[PDB]
């Protein structure tokens, strides 16, 4: 039989996504599989200029292209993750 | 005499942070399971470049 | 597979500093904390000799307290620094003049441009000046002549200790000599300490022998100064390499502390 | 997980240990400017150590103290030692009956012949062992390094070096205990410290960790070659750890 | 108006010295012990921030991204050197 | 040996109990033995920090002759202490009453001899009473003030000794005021006292004439914060090889007179966690 009653609460973690908070807004997200052979941080990008077409006498002196290169900037997520494989043990045993 | 007398205080600043809609890309790596050899807690360093 | 430290540039890069890294992937960085951020200000014993007013005592200090560190790679401007282990076997580079013979115990000392000059892919009021690693003994005879460099040199005012002073001024070991900088305020604060301790040994336990305040202001003013200058001696060596790659560029070893 | 490394060993000097591995290897870049860079035997460094006694001595320079005869002990025992021009690297693998002798000496870890068969025991010399032993031991007894010297006449007088195994682990514990049973060396050290006023002698002793061992397999015994017998110490599962160079007076 | 002090003008004084770091190392001082004037009765922190100032100004100029000039926000009118 | 300790209480925990062990199992514990099971008796040196005589320099001792673990897994009344391999990176609670100084090496504080604390929990009349881990320049000065204030009493009077350790057994840093433990008058002392006498005797001829003259002809030439103080607390040779030997042989007593009251260095820190509460430790 029992004497004392016991009510207590453990409460969920609310899950938060990245790329669904207002954060997301200022991103843009891209994943790989892998980073192994396209390591090097340069990032070209093929950058368009508008022709202002006045009758100013000149014209843009080309369909300019320009092509600006960009350093990447590369931070690790390194985070510790417990499970207690004396309990695991027991997903492996499953038995009845 | 006189004298100026200075005065290092500290602020603790709540700051804003604004930034446009494709201001920075990520590229994130696969989140790579490191486990290493089996000690009593058997921790993982789970990582993404 | 290890702890890994980036860091960034706030230059914009030269591609010829890009290839000497790339030469300089196996070397070895000082760097004041494992913090996961560097800045280009942190990082390199720039931020040693940058007071012309310190000394050598204070370059080696400051190389215990800071972080010894193994080059791995570069990506841009992000340069990544593997934090080497007790234990492990790692691949590093000979930066300093010593040659290394295998299985030679290695240990990190600051350079000194003392007629050895070696500068780096410096720019911007920044040099990148890799840590001299050198043996252990002779390390540990490098900060000897230092520090009686140090001791000898106030009588420059007579021709025989000038003579003996000139005399030492030169470290020489197996196929690889250096010059050595004269001291004529670390180094004469490290010497204050020496003198102290060589004064007051012939003052402070004449009645200790007969048996085995003032007593304890002289021994504290012994004590700390004999404190601050064994702080500067234990050598704690870095590598202990197994074998040495050939023209001494390279020498794969296991880090110590 | 154990690291090793190859080594030039000059073929007249990979005997002993040719015939029966385990053996102690110090390098040295001595005085003679064309064979400067040497390395050496714990048996090769026992015909300096005064300790052992001089028929023992003689005995294993009958065995290739014709090497030590030559240059080398007019490098260490004739100039004379310091605890600077050795260094201690551990026990020795792969015997290397070849042209040239190539032993790849060990670093940290238990010496081992490959594949897992047979262990590498330590093959420690009697007299540089034995007397500063501490209690009665169990299991992981440490191995520490120790030159001492004792200043006789020649601003030191006589070299002499020991091998003490102890399970003290502690530094100023271990060289307070070495200074319970060296009283005698600190009253003649002291006695030649005060001689020098203005030149100089060097110090006692230095002590150096160098690793542990299984400790209750550990038991005495022999060794036998040219030059006759060799009566040593075999230190089983020699876990090998150099430690620093720390000098006490 | 030059000055206000000539001490305050030129080095030898309480403050160009003495709560200089050069002499004020050669007075012996602590680890923990800040001197809030210290931040400009130094020439180093105003020579140092002035040169990263410079720097990182022209590089937002040569583009009309650059960071590490940016740390002056922590001690912020302290590297802009006019005593906040 | 062993590294991965199995340590059962054979007391009683409670809720309360197996909720303070975990902050506990940050923390560090010296073991006799170095088994894989220890009695929780012997687990910690709280079994001698009842010694009746009470000295800091068998607490001191004793230490030097044990071997540190690391406190884990409250699972059960079981305790993981792993014994941690030479050179890798374990998290380390704090219970010495210090913010550790990030960048430093943290290193074993034998009993605080500040009152007699409960580390753990009273139960059966045993706590856990742990080393404090005070940085390596905190553990050098409280073991020099231990031989100082020993080191007066041969030649002063008891009395004074006692007045002047009233200023200095009392030792001053921010957070961590400590006082020493009525200082122990004791062979332990003697006998290491008496090698600071033989240092300080061989120095006496070590020290150069140089050496002695560097202070006292550079107080003639200039002035410095250190030399006024050290002023107040043909002529020489050109043998600078001897002059090295002599140097060598000086380096040699003053690290040994420094190894009399400097202690075994122990923890290099990789990561004070920002509350100061946790760290990341290397190098035992």
């Amino acid at each position: 039989s029992f004497e004392a009653i016991f009510g207590t609460y453990c409460n969920k973690i609310e899950w938060v996504t990245f790329l669904g908070t207002a954060l997301a807004t200022a991103a843009h997200a891209i994943m790989f599989h892998d980073l192994n052979k396209m390591t090097t941080g340069k990032m070209l990008f093929y950058i368009q200029v508008p022709r202002v077409a006045t009758g100013a006498g000149i014209p843009t002196s080309r369909q300019t292209t320009v092509m600006v290169s960009k350093y990447s900037e590369k931070s690790p997520i390194t985070i510790p993750f417990e499970i207690s494989a004396a309990c695991l043990t027991h997903l492996k045993e499953t038995f009845e | 005499f006189a004298l100026t007398v200075v005065r290092t205080d500290t602020f603790e600043t709540d700051t804003l942070l604004y930034s446009t809609k494709a201001s920075t890309a990520v590229i994130i790596n696969t989140p790579i399971v490191t486990k290493e050899d089996r000690d009593i807690n058997t921790v993982f360093h789970v990582s993404q470049n | 597979m290890e702890t890994t430290v980036l860091v960034t540039f706030e230059q914009r890069l030269t591609t010829g500093d890009v290839g000497k890294l790339s030469r300089l992937i196996g070397a070895v960085i000082p760097i004041p904390y494992r913090h996961h951020l560097l800045g280009s200000s942190q990082v390199g014993l720039d931020a040693v000799v940058k007071d012309k007013t310190r000394d050598y005592s204070r370059m080696r200090a400051r190389m215990r307290e800071m972080t010894l560190t193994i080059m791995r790679r570069v990506e841009g401007n992000q340069m990544i620094l593997g934090v080497p282990t007790h234990g492990q076997c790692y691949t590093i580079r000979n930066t300093g003049p010593v040659s290394w013979e295998k299985g030679d115990v290695l240990t990190t000392l600051p350079p000194v441009f003392s007629g050895e000059v070696t500068g780096l892919v410096s720019v911007s009021d920044w040099d990148l000046v890799l840590p001299w690693i050198v043996p252990m003994a002779l390390a540990t005879e490098i900060n000897q002549r230092m520090m009686m460099l140090a001791l000898l040199s106030l009588d420059r005012s007579h021709e025989e200790v000038r003579a003996a002073t000139a005399q030492l001024r030169v470290v020489r070991y197996r196929d690889a000599t250096l010059t050595l900088p004269e001291i004529t305020i670390d180094m004469r604060n490290v010497c204050i300490s020496l003198s102290m301790i060589a004064n007051l040994s012939s003052e402070v336990t004449l009645a200790y022998v007969r048996k085995l305040t003032e007593e304890l202001n002289k021994l504290t003013a012994l004590f700390v100064m004999i404190r601050q200058i064994t702080d500067v001696i234990s050598e704690q060596p870095a590598f202990l390499v197994c074998d040495v790659s050939p023209d001494d560029k390279s020498a794969l070893c296991i880090y110590k502390g | 997980q154990a690291i090793t490394a190859r080594f030039f060993v000059r073929e007249s000097l990979g005997e002993v240990e040719q015939k029966n591995l385990g053996v102690l290897m110090f390098r040295l870049d001595t005085g003679i400017e064309m064979p400067s860079t040497v390395l050496v035997s714990l048996f090769f460094l026992s015909m300096v150590a005064e300790n052992v006694s001089a028929a023992t001595k003689n005995t294993l320079a009958a065995i290739y103290g014709r090497e030590g005869e030559a240059i080398r002990t007019w490098l260490r025992d004739g100039a004379w030692r310091l605890h600077r021009v050795v260094h201690p690297l551990g026990c020795t693998n792969s015997i290397t009956p070849g042209a040239t002798c190539l032993i790849t000496c060990s670093m940290r870890g238990h010496s081992y012949n490959m594949l897992k068969t047979e262990i590498y025991p330590l093959l420690v010399p009697k007299e540089i062992y034995l007397d500063l032993d501490g209690e009665s031991t169990d299991e992981i007894r440490f191995v520490y390094f120790v030159i001492t010297y004792d200043y006789n006449s020649d601003r030191q007088g006589r070299p002499s070096a020991f091998v003490v195994v102890s399970r003290i682990t502690h530094r100023h514990t271990l060289i307070n205990v070495l200074r319970y049973r060296f009283r005698v060396s600190r009253f003649h050290f002291l006695n030649n410290s005060i001689s020098g006023y203005g030149p100089s002698t060097g110090c006692l002793g230095t002590l150096q960790r160098l690793g542990w061992f299984c400790s209750r397999d550990s038991r005495s015994g022999i060794v036998a070659s040219r030059a006759g017998q060799l009566s040593v110490v075999k230190l089983e599962k020699f876990y090998v750890d150099v430690g620093p160079l720390v000098e006490f007076a | 108006v030059s000055t206000n002090n000539p001490w305050g003008s030129q080095r030898g004084s309480l403050g160009d010295v003495i709560y200089n770091t050069r002499n004020r190392e050669k007075l012996g001082h602590n680890p923990s012990f800040y001197s809030p004037c210290a931040q400009f009765f130094t020439t180093d922190d105003i020579i140092n921030a002035n040169k990263t100032l410079f720097k990182t100004v022209e590089e937002y100029l040569n583009r009309s991204i650059c960071v590490e000039g940016t740390n002056s926000i922590v001690e912020k009118p302290c590297r802009f050197l006019q005593e906040a």
